[PDB]
């Protein structure tokens, strides 16, 4: 019960070498500065980013965002039918294929 | 009791070592102890610092550890330094100087230890080429204030030449601690040391550089040279045509000749002149 | 002592950062802007910088809590 | 140049008018701080 | 009640080496320092002791230190080598008695003999006036291939601490092969 | 050259004051008071300075 | 192997304030300290230091005395506060280079393969540079030996980073140059370069002065480099020397001619801009 969250957002550009251009999540872009000890090597925009939400300054860098519709939709199938429940259309079966 | 013509001396190592560590951990707060003396109860003596290890995930460290002050204190004496801690010090990034509630239990600690410790904190991203943002507060007790009474017996006019700031006076401040003003002891030997900064060697001075790109930089220059000469008439006959309350702002979007030539003129009048010169003692100085 | 004393002013150009587009320009060191926030301003102009850049569409940083033109 | 220069001045004259911001404003910028450091 | 820091002077030269004893004298030297040091650390809980070699040029292995097993481990990997300087030997030795933490403590030094020596009368007279006036006492230790009738250390004898006080001893070779860390336990609480 | 050195100063003092927005007013009306209606928020009734 | 090394001015303050606090006990002359810094490419960059016990005798120049476990300790306890940084070398504050400094290197080239000695001048009074910097190599000559150990000279500079750059800022309030321009491009450039080259000649010549009076052991290389020194003095009597010269001074006056007419014409125009406007501000008084 010590710890605090961090804001999201996605980086755009960079100005200098301590100035970033941050978008959150939402409207607002932001210039901001950076975490001495965290890599600037892996910073090349598109990439998502977690900013402080009292200093607003770049913390770590995240992997690409997975949607919760997304994962539902990629796994949902308990079923087990086979080819020997369907019959009279071997055909348009071997077409598909 | 306590006056208001209290001091604090502090060196320049202490404060470019606390400066430099500060700015450091920019993200976050760190902390350390200094260590000075009280020559009197007038003023305060603070003659070095030392950074603690700090425990990550977080903004905030408990000072309590007692292993590694122990050891820094017994080995800091075998080399000098037989003085003691007069306190704390911890920085705040692009905030201010004030003292946080977890603070005032911090200092608690020292206070019980020592009645007459101080609090100094540092604003390592807020100072630029001067102006460095470090202040220093003591704590006070309710109860005395219960007996319609204040702390800091006021005996003279110089605790007073600087007015706090809005956001101090937005936190506790005032109703919870004390502030105490401050002053850097300076001393002639490593004033003079200390200017060797950005000082060349001898012969940076007497080269006198190509003789192929000088002539380019002067042919790149005489040509926009010749091109704001050509503009510079026509913003000069227009110069009255309108009326000249809106004179200045017609000169928001574009550029103007006449202040965007002389840059070049001086630029290269200066090259001109001390390249010639370069070459001129220098035709003598050697055989 | 003026050479000091125009240094010193940058003290507002730190964290503080909102990216704004620049609107009009009433007259001499104030100005109209709107932020990406969603509402217009009209604020006033730092000194030292140079007029010359402040061109109709152009994307300006501002001061968080004062919210000027920086 | 420097001849230019050296009549550059002459004419200006009785500019004794120094204004920085206001007179009364000081006031009432205290009073809102104040204001604001109440609540 | 004397808080005491002992440095000890330990000598690997190549007639030190020599084995007229049962053993080595390696182990004669290992041993002795064994029961040295622990008398020494029986004789106060907050001593320290430090160790320093006597070679063509001398070396310390270790810092005054309240520890024993690190001493016993650096000087267990010695290796027999080198002539005797005994007087640099002494000297760094007394600047290491010197940036001392100890400042209340009181100085010991304690030193081996196992090689002849090369000493200079006036040499010696004048090192051993010179630690009297810093207030330093020296036990010198002679065994193996002792010197002729020790009689340069009798000099020191003669000179440093035996004069007007017993701030000082000198123990004599023993000739016999046996075990000479039990003939020495007597010295080192008589001298 | 001392009324500029003070006027730098004092400008860098006020920089930190809040901003004021614009609007478009709709009908005045008595005793000093116009209606306005700011785009990102309702319509406010407010009175008028002195000058 | 190494190229430049950078000093902040945080070693500098240290080792000064060292000096101090030492020395005020006892009439000490030589004090010993370990730097820590870090390496890129060939460029070396130094951030801090801390001291260490160290004593050495005035009767002879082969006794002295250094501690191992404080060395050890004061590592590993600055490595809990940060481990970027890593020992690189040593410094001492003699005037000038001592016989022992090779058997000192040897013994901490343990910690450091490749340490590097930093003399640095606790009281300077000329406006060279406080900082020298030397590294061990292995020479190589004819007779003698097959090896020797010799010191060889690094180019050596003052840096700054920007906390360090704003706190020195700050420091400095009473000494801050006049003007940039001509003047700090002439004096700090030109005038500078005389004296350095004076005070190296004036050296040289006290060294050949030593030489066929008094000690006289002579050394050949000195003397090769003295000849292809003054085997390299150009001729400024030829011809065709003299003529390109007077063709590039005579290109070059052109410029500022063109540049000094275009100032006086903008004068001008700032004179009738002037005039005209406060002619026009009497009457508005009535």
């Amino acid at each position: 019960l010590q710890s605090v969250g961090q804001i999201v957002g996605e980086v755009l550009k960079q100005l200098t070498e301590e100035k970033f251009i941050v978008k959150a999540t939402n409207g607002p872009r932001y210039v901001v500065g950076c975490r001495r000890q965290l890599d600037k090597s892996k910073l090349k925009p598109g990439t998502r980013v977690a900013l402080d939400m009292t200093t607003l300054t770049i913390m770590r860098y995240l992997p690409r965002e997975v949607d919760p519709l997304v994962y539902n939709m990629s796994h949902e199938d308990p079923g087990n039918v086979s080819y020997s429940e369907i019959g009279g259309l071997s055909e348009q079966i071997r077409e598909l294929r | 009791a306590v006056d208001t013509a209290e001091q604090v001396y502090i060196s320049s190592l202490a404060l470019l070592k606390m400066l430099k560590h500060g700015r450091a951990g920019v993200p976050m707060e760190v902390m350390g102890l200094m260590l000075g003396e009280f020559v009197d109860d007038y003023t305060v003596r603070v003659i070095d610092v030392f950074a603690m290890p700090q425990s990550g995930t977080g903004v905030s460290v408990e000072a309590v550890d007692p292993v590694f002050q122990a050891k820094m204190l017994d080995m800091l004496k075998q080399t000098g330094r037989p003085e003691m801690v007069v306190g704390w010090y911890h920085s705040h990034p692009g905030f201010g100087c004030w003292l946080s509630g977890v603070d005032i239990n911090t200092q608690q600690s020292f206070e019980a230890l020592s009645e007459r410790a101080v609090a100094v904190v540092v604003d390592p991203i807020q100072s630029v080429k001067g102006k460095v943002v470090i202040d220093a507060f003591r704590l006070i007790n309710a109860n005395m204030m219960v007996l319609g009474h204040e702390p800091r017996q006021t005996t003279s006019n110089l605790g007073h030449l600087n007015k706090p700031s809005i956001q101090a006076l937005i936190h506790g401040l005032n109703r919870h601690y004390y502030s105490i003003t401050i002053n850097y002891r300076k001393n002639e030997l490593e004033q003079k040391m200390l200017l060797n900064l950005h000082k060349k060697s001898w012969m940076e001075g007497l080269t006198l550089q190509d003789y192929s790109e000088h002539c380019k930089h002067n042919e790149s220059v005489v040509k926009e040279m010749l091109e704001l000469a050509k503009n510079y008439n026509k913003a000069v006959e227009e110069e009255d045509k309108m009326t000249p309350e809106q004179l200045a702002i017609k000169n928001v979007g574009k550029q103007d000749p006449k202040r965007h030539l002389e840059e070049h003129v001086d630029v290269l009048m200066t090259s001109n002149i001390v390249q010639c010169l370069a070459a001129m003692l220098d035709t003598v100085v050697f055989k | 002592e003026f050479l000091h004393a125009q240094e010193e002013v940058k003290r507002i150009q730190s964290i503080p950062l909102v990216i704004g587009q620049f609107l009009e320009a009433v007259d001499q060191n104030t100005a109209i802007v709107g932020s990406t926030t969603g509402s217009n301003y009209y604020v006033r102009i730092l000194s030292t910088i140079d007029r010359e850049l402040l061109k109709p569409n152009a994307s300006v940083a501002l001061h968080k809590h004062s919210n000027a033109l920086v | 140049h420097n001849m230019s220069v050296k009549a550059m001045r002459f004419p200006p004259k009785s500019y004794n008018k120094d204004l920085e911001s206001a007179e009364e404003r000081r006031e009432r910028e205290q009073q809102d701080l104040e204001f604001a450091k109440e609540m | 009640m004397v808080l005491e820091s002992t440095m000890v002077c330990v000598d690997n030269s190549e007639y030190m080496r020599n084995g007229d004893f049962l053993p080595t004298r390696l182990q004669a030297q290992q041993d002795a320092v064994n029961i040295v040091c622990h008398s020494k650390t029986r004789s106060n809980p907050e001593n320290n002791v430090g160790l320093i070699t006597l070679a063509n040029d001398c070396e310390v292995l270790t810092t005054l230190t309240p520890d024993t097993g690190r001493i016993l481990s650096k000087l267990h990997t010695v290796q027999p080598k080198g002539k005797i300087t005994f007087c640099t030997g002494i000297r760094v030795a007394h600047l290491a008695l010197k940036h001392r933490q100890g400042k209340n403590h009181k100085m010991r030094i304690i030193a081996f003999v196992g090689s002849p020596v090369e000493d200079n009368e006036k040499d010696l007279v004048k090192l051993a006036k010179r630690l009297k006036k810093e207030k330093v006492n020296v036990d010198i230790i002679n065994f193996g291939e002792e010197e002729v009738n020790t009689e340069k250390l009798t000099a020191f004898v003669n000179t440093l601490n035996g004069k007007d006080g017993t701030g000082s001893h000198l123990v004599t070779v023993p000739p016999g092969p046996s075990l000479a860390d039990a003939l020495i336990s007597s010295p080192i609480l008589a001298g | 050259l001392n009324a500029k050195v003070r006027l730098l100063r004092e400008e860098l003092q006020l920089l930190q004051e809040q901003g004021s927005y614009v609007g478009e007013v709709v009908r005045a009306m008595d005793k000093k008071k116009v209606l306005v209606k700011v785009h990102p928020e309702g319509k406010f009734v407010v009175d008028v300075d002195k000058n | 192997a190494v190229q430049k090394v950078v000093v902040h001015p945080l070693v500098l303050l240290s080792v000064v304030d060292h000096f101090n606090r030492i020395g005020k006990v006892g009439n000490q002359k030589r004090v010993v300290g370990v730097l820590l810094g870090s390496w890129q490419k060939k460029v070396l960059d130094v951030s801090n230091s801390f001291a260490v016990p160290f004593d050495e005798d005035d009767k002879d120049d082969s006794v002295w005395f250094l501690d191992h476990d404080y060395l050890e300790n004061m590592y590993g306890m600055f490595k809990k506060v940060n481990a970027r940084e890593r020992i690189v070398g040593w410094y001492h504050t003699g005037p000038k280079l001592h016989k022992n400094d090779i058997a000192i290197n040897e013994l901490m080239k343990r910690y450091c393969p490749n340490s590097v000695l930093v003399i640095i001048d606790v009281k300077p009074k000329d406006l060279g540079l406080p900082t020298e910097a030397y590294i061990s190599v292995e020479e190589v000559h004819d007779d003698g030996t097959p090896t020797s150990k010799t010191f060889e000279h690094v180019t050596s500079e003052i840096g700054a980073e920007e906390a360090e750059e704003v706190g020195v800022e700050h420091l400095l309030r009473d000494i801050k140059d006049t003007t940039v321009g001509t003047l700090s491009q002439r004096i700090t450039n030109q005038v500078h370069g005389l004296k350095g080259l004076n005070s190296k000649l004036l050296d040289i010549r006290s060294y050949l002065e030593k030489v066929a009076t008094g000690k006289l052991p002579i050394n050949h290389q000195i003397i090769y480099q003295l000849q292809d020194v003054f085997n390299l003095l150009p001729d400024v009597s030829l011809q065709e020397f003299v003529k390109a010269f007077y063709l590039k001074t005579n290109d070059q006056m052109v410029v500022v001619y063109l540049a000094s007419l275009i100032r006086s014409v903008v004068a001008l125009h700032n004179l009738i801009n002037n005039k005209i406007a406060n002619r026009d501000a009497e009457k508005k008084e009535g």
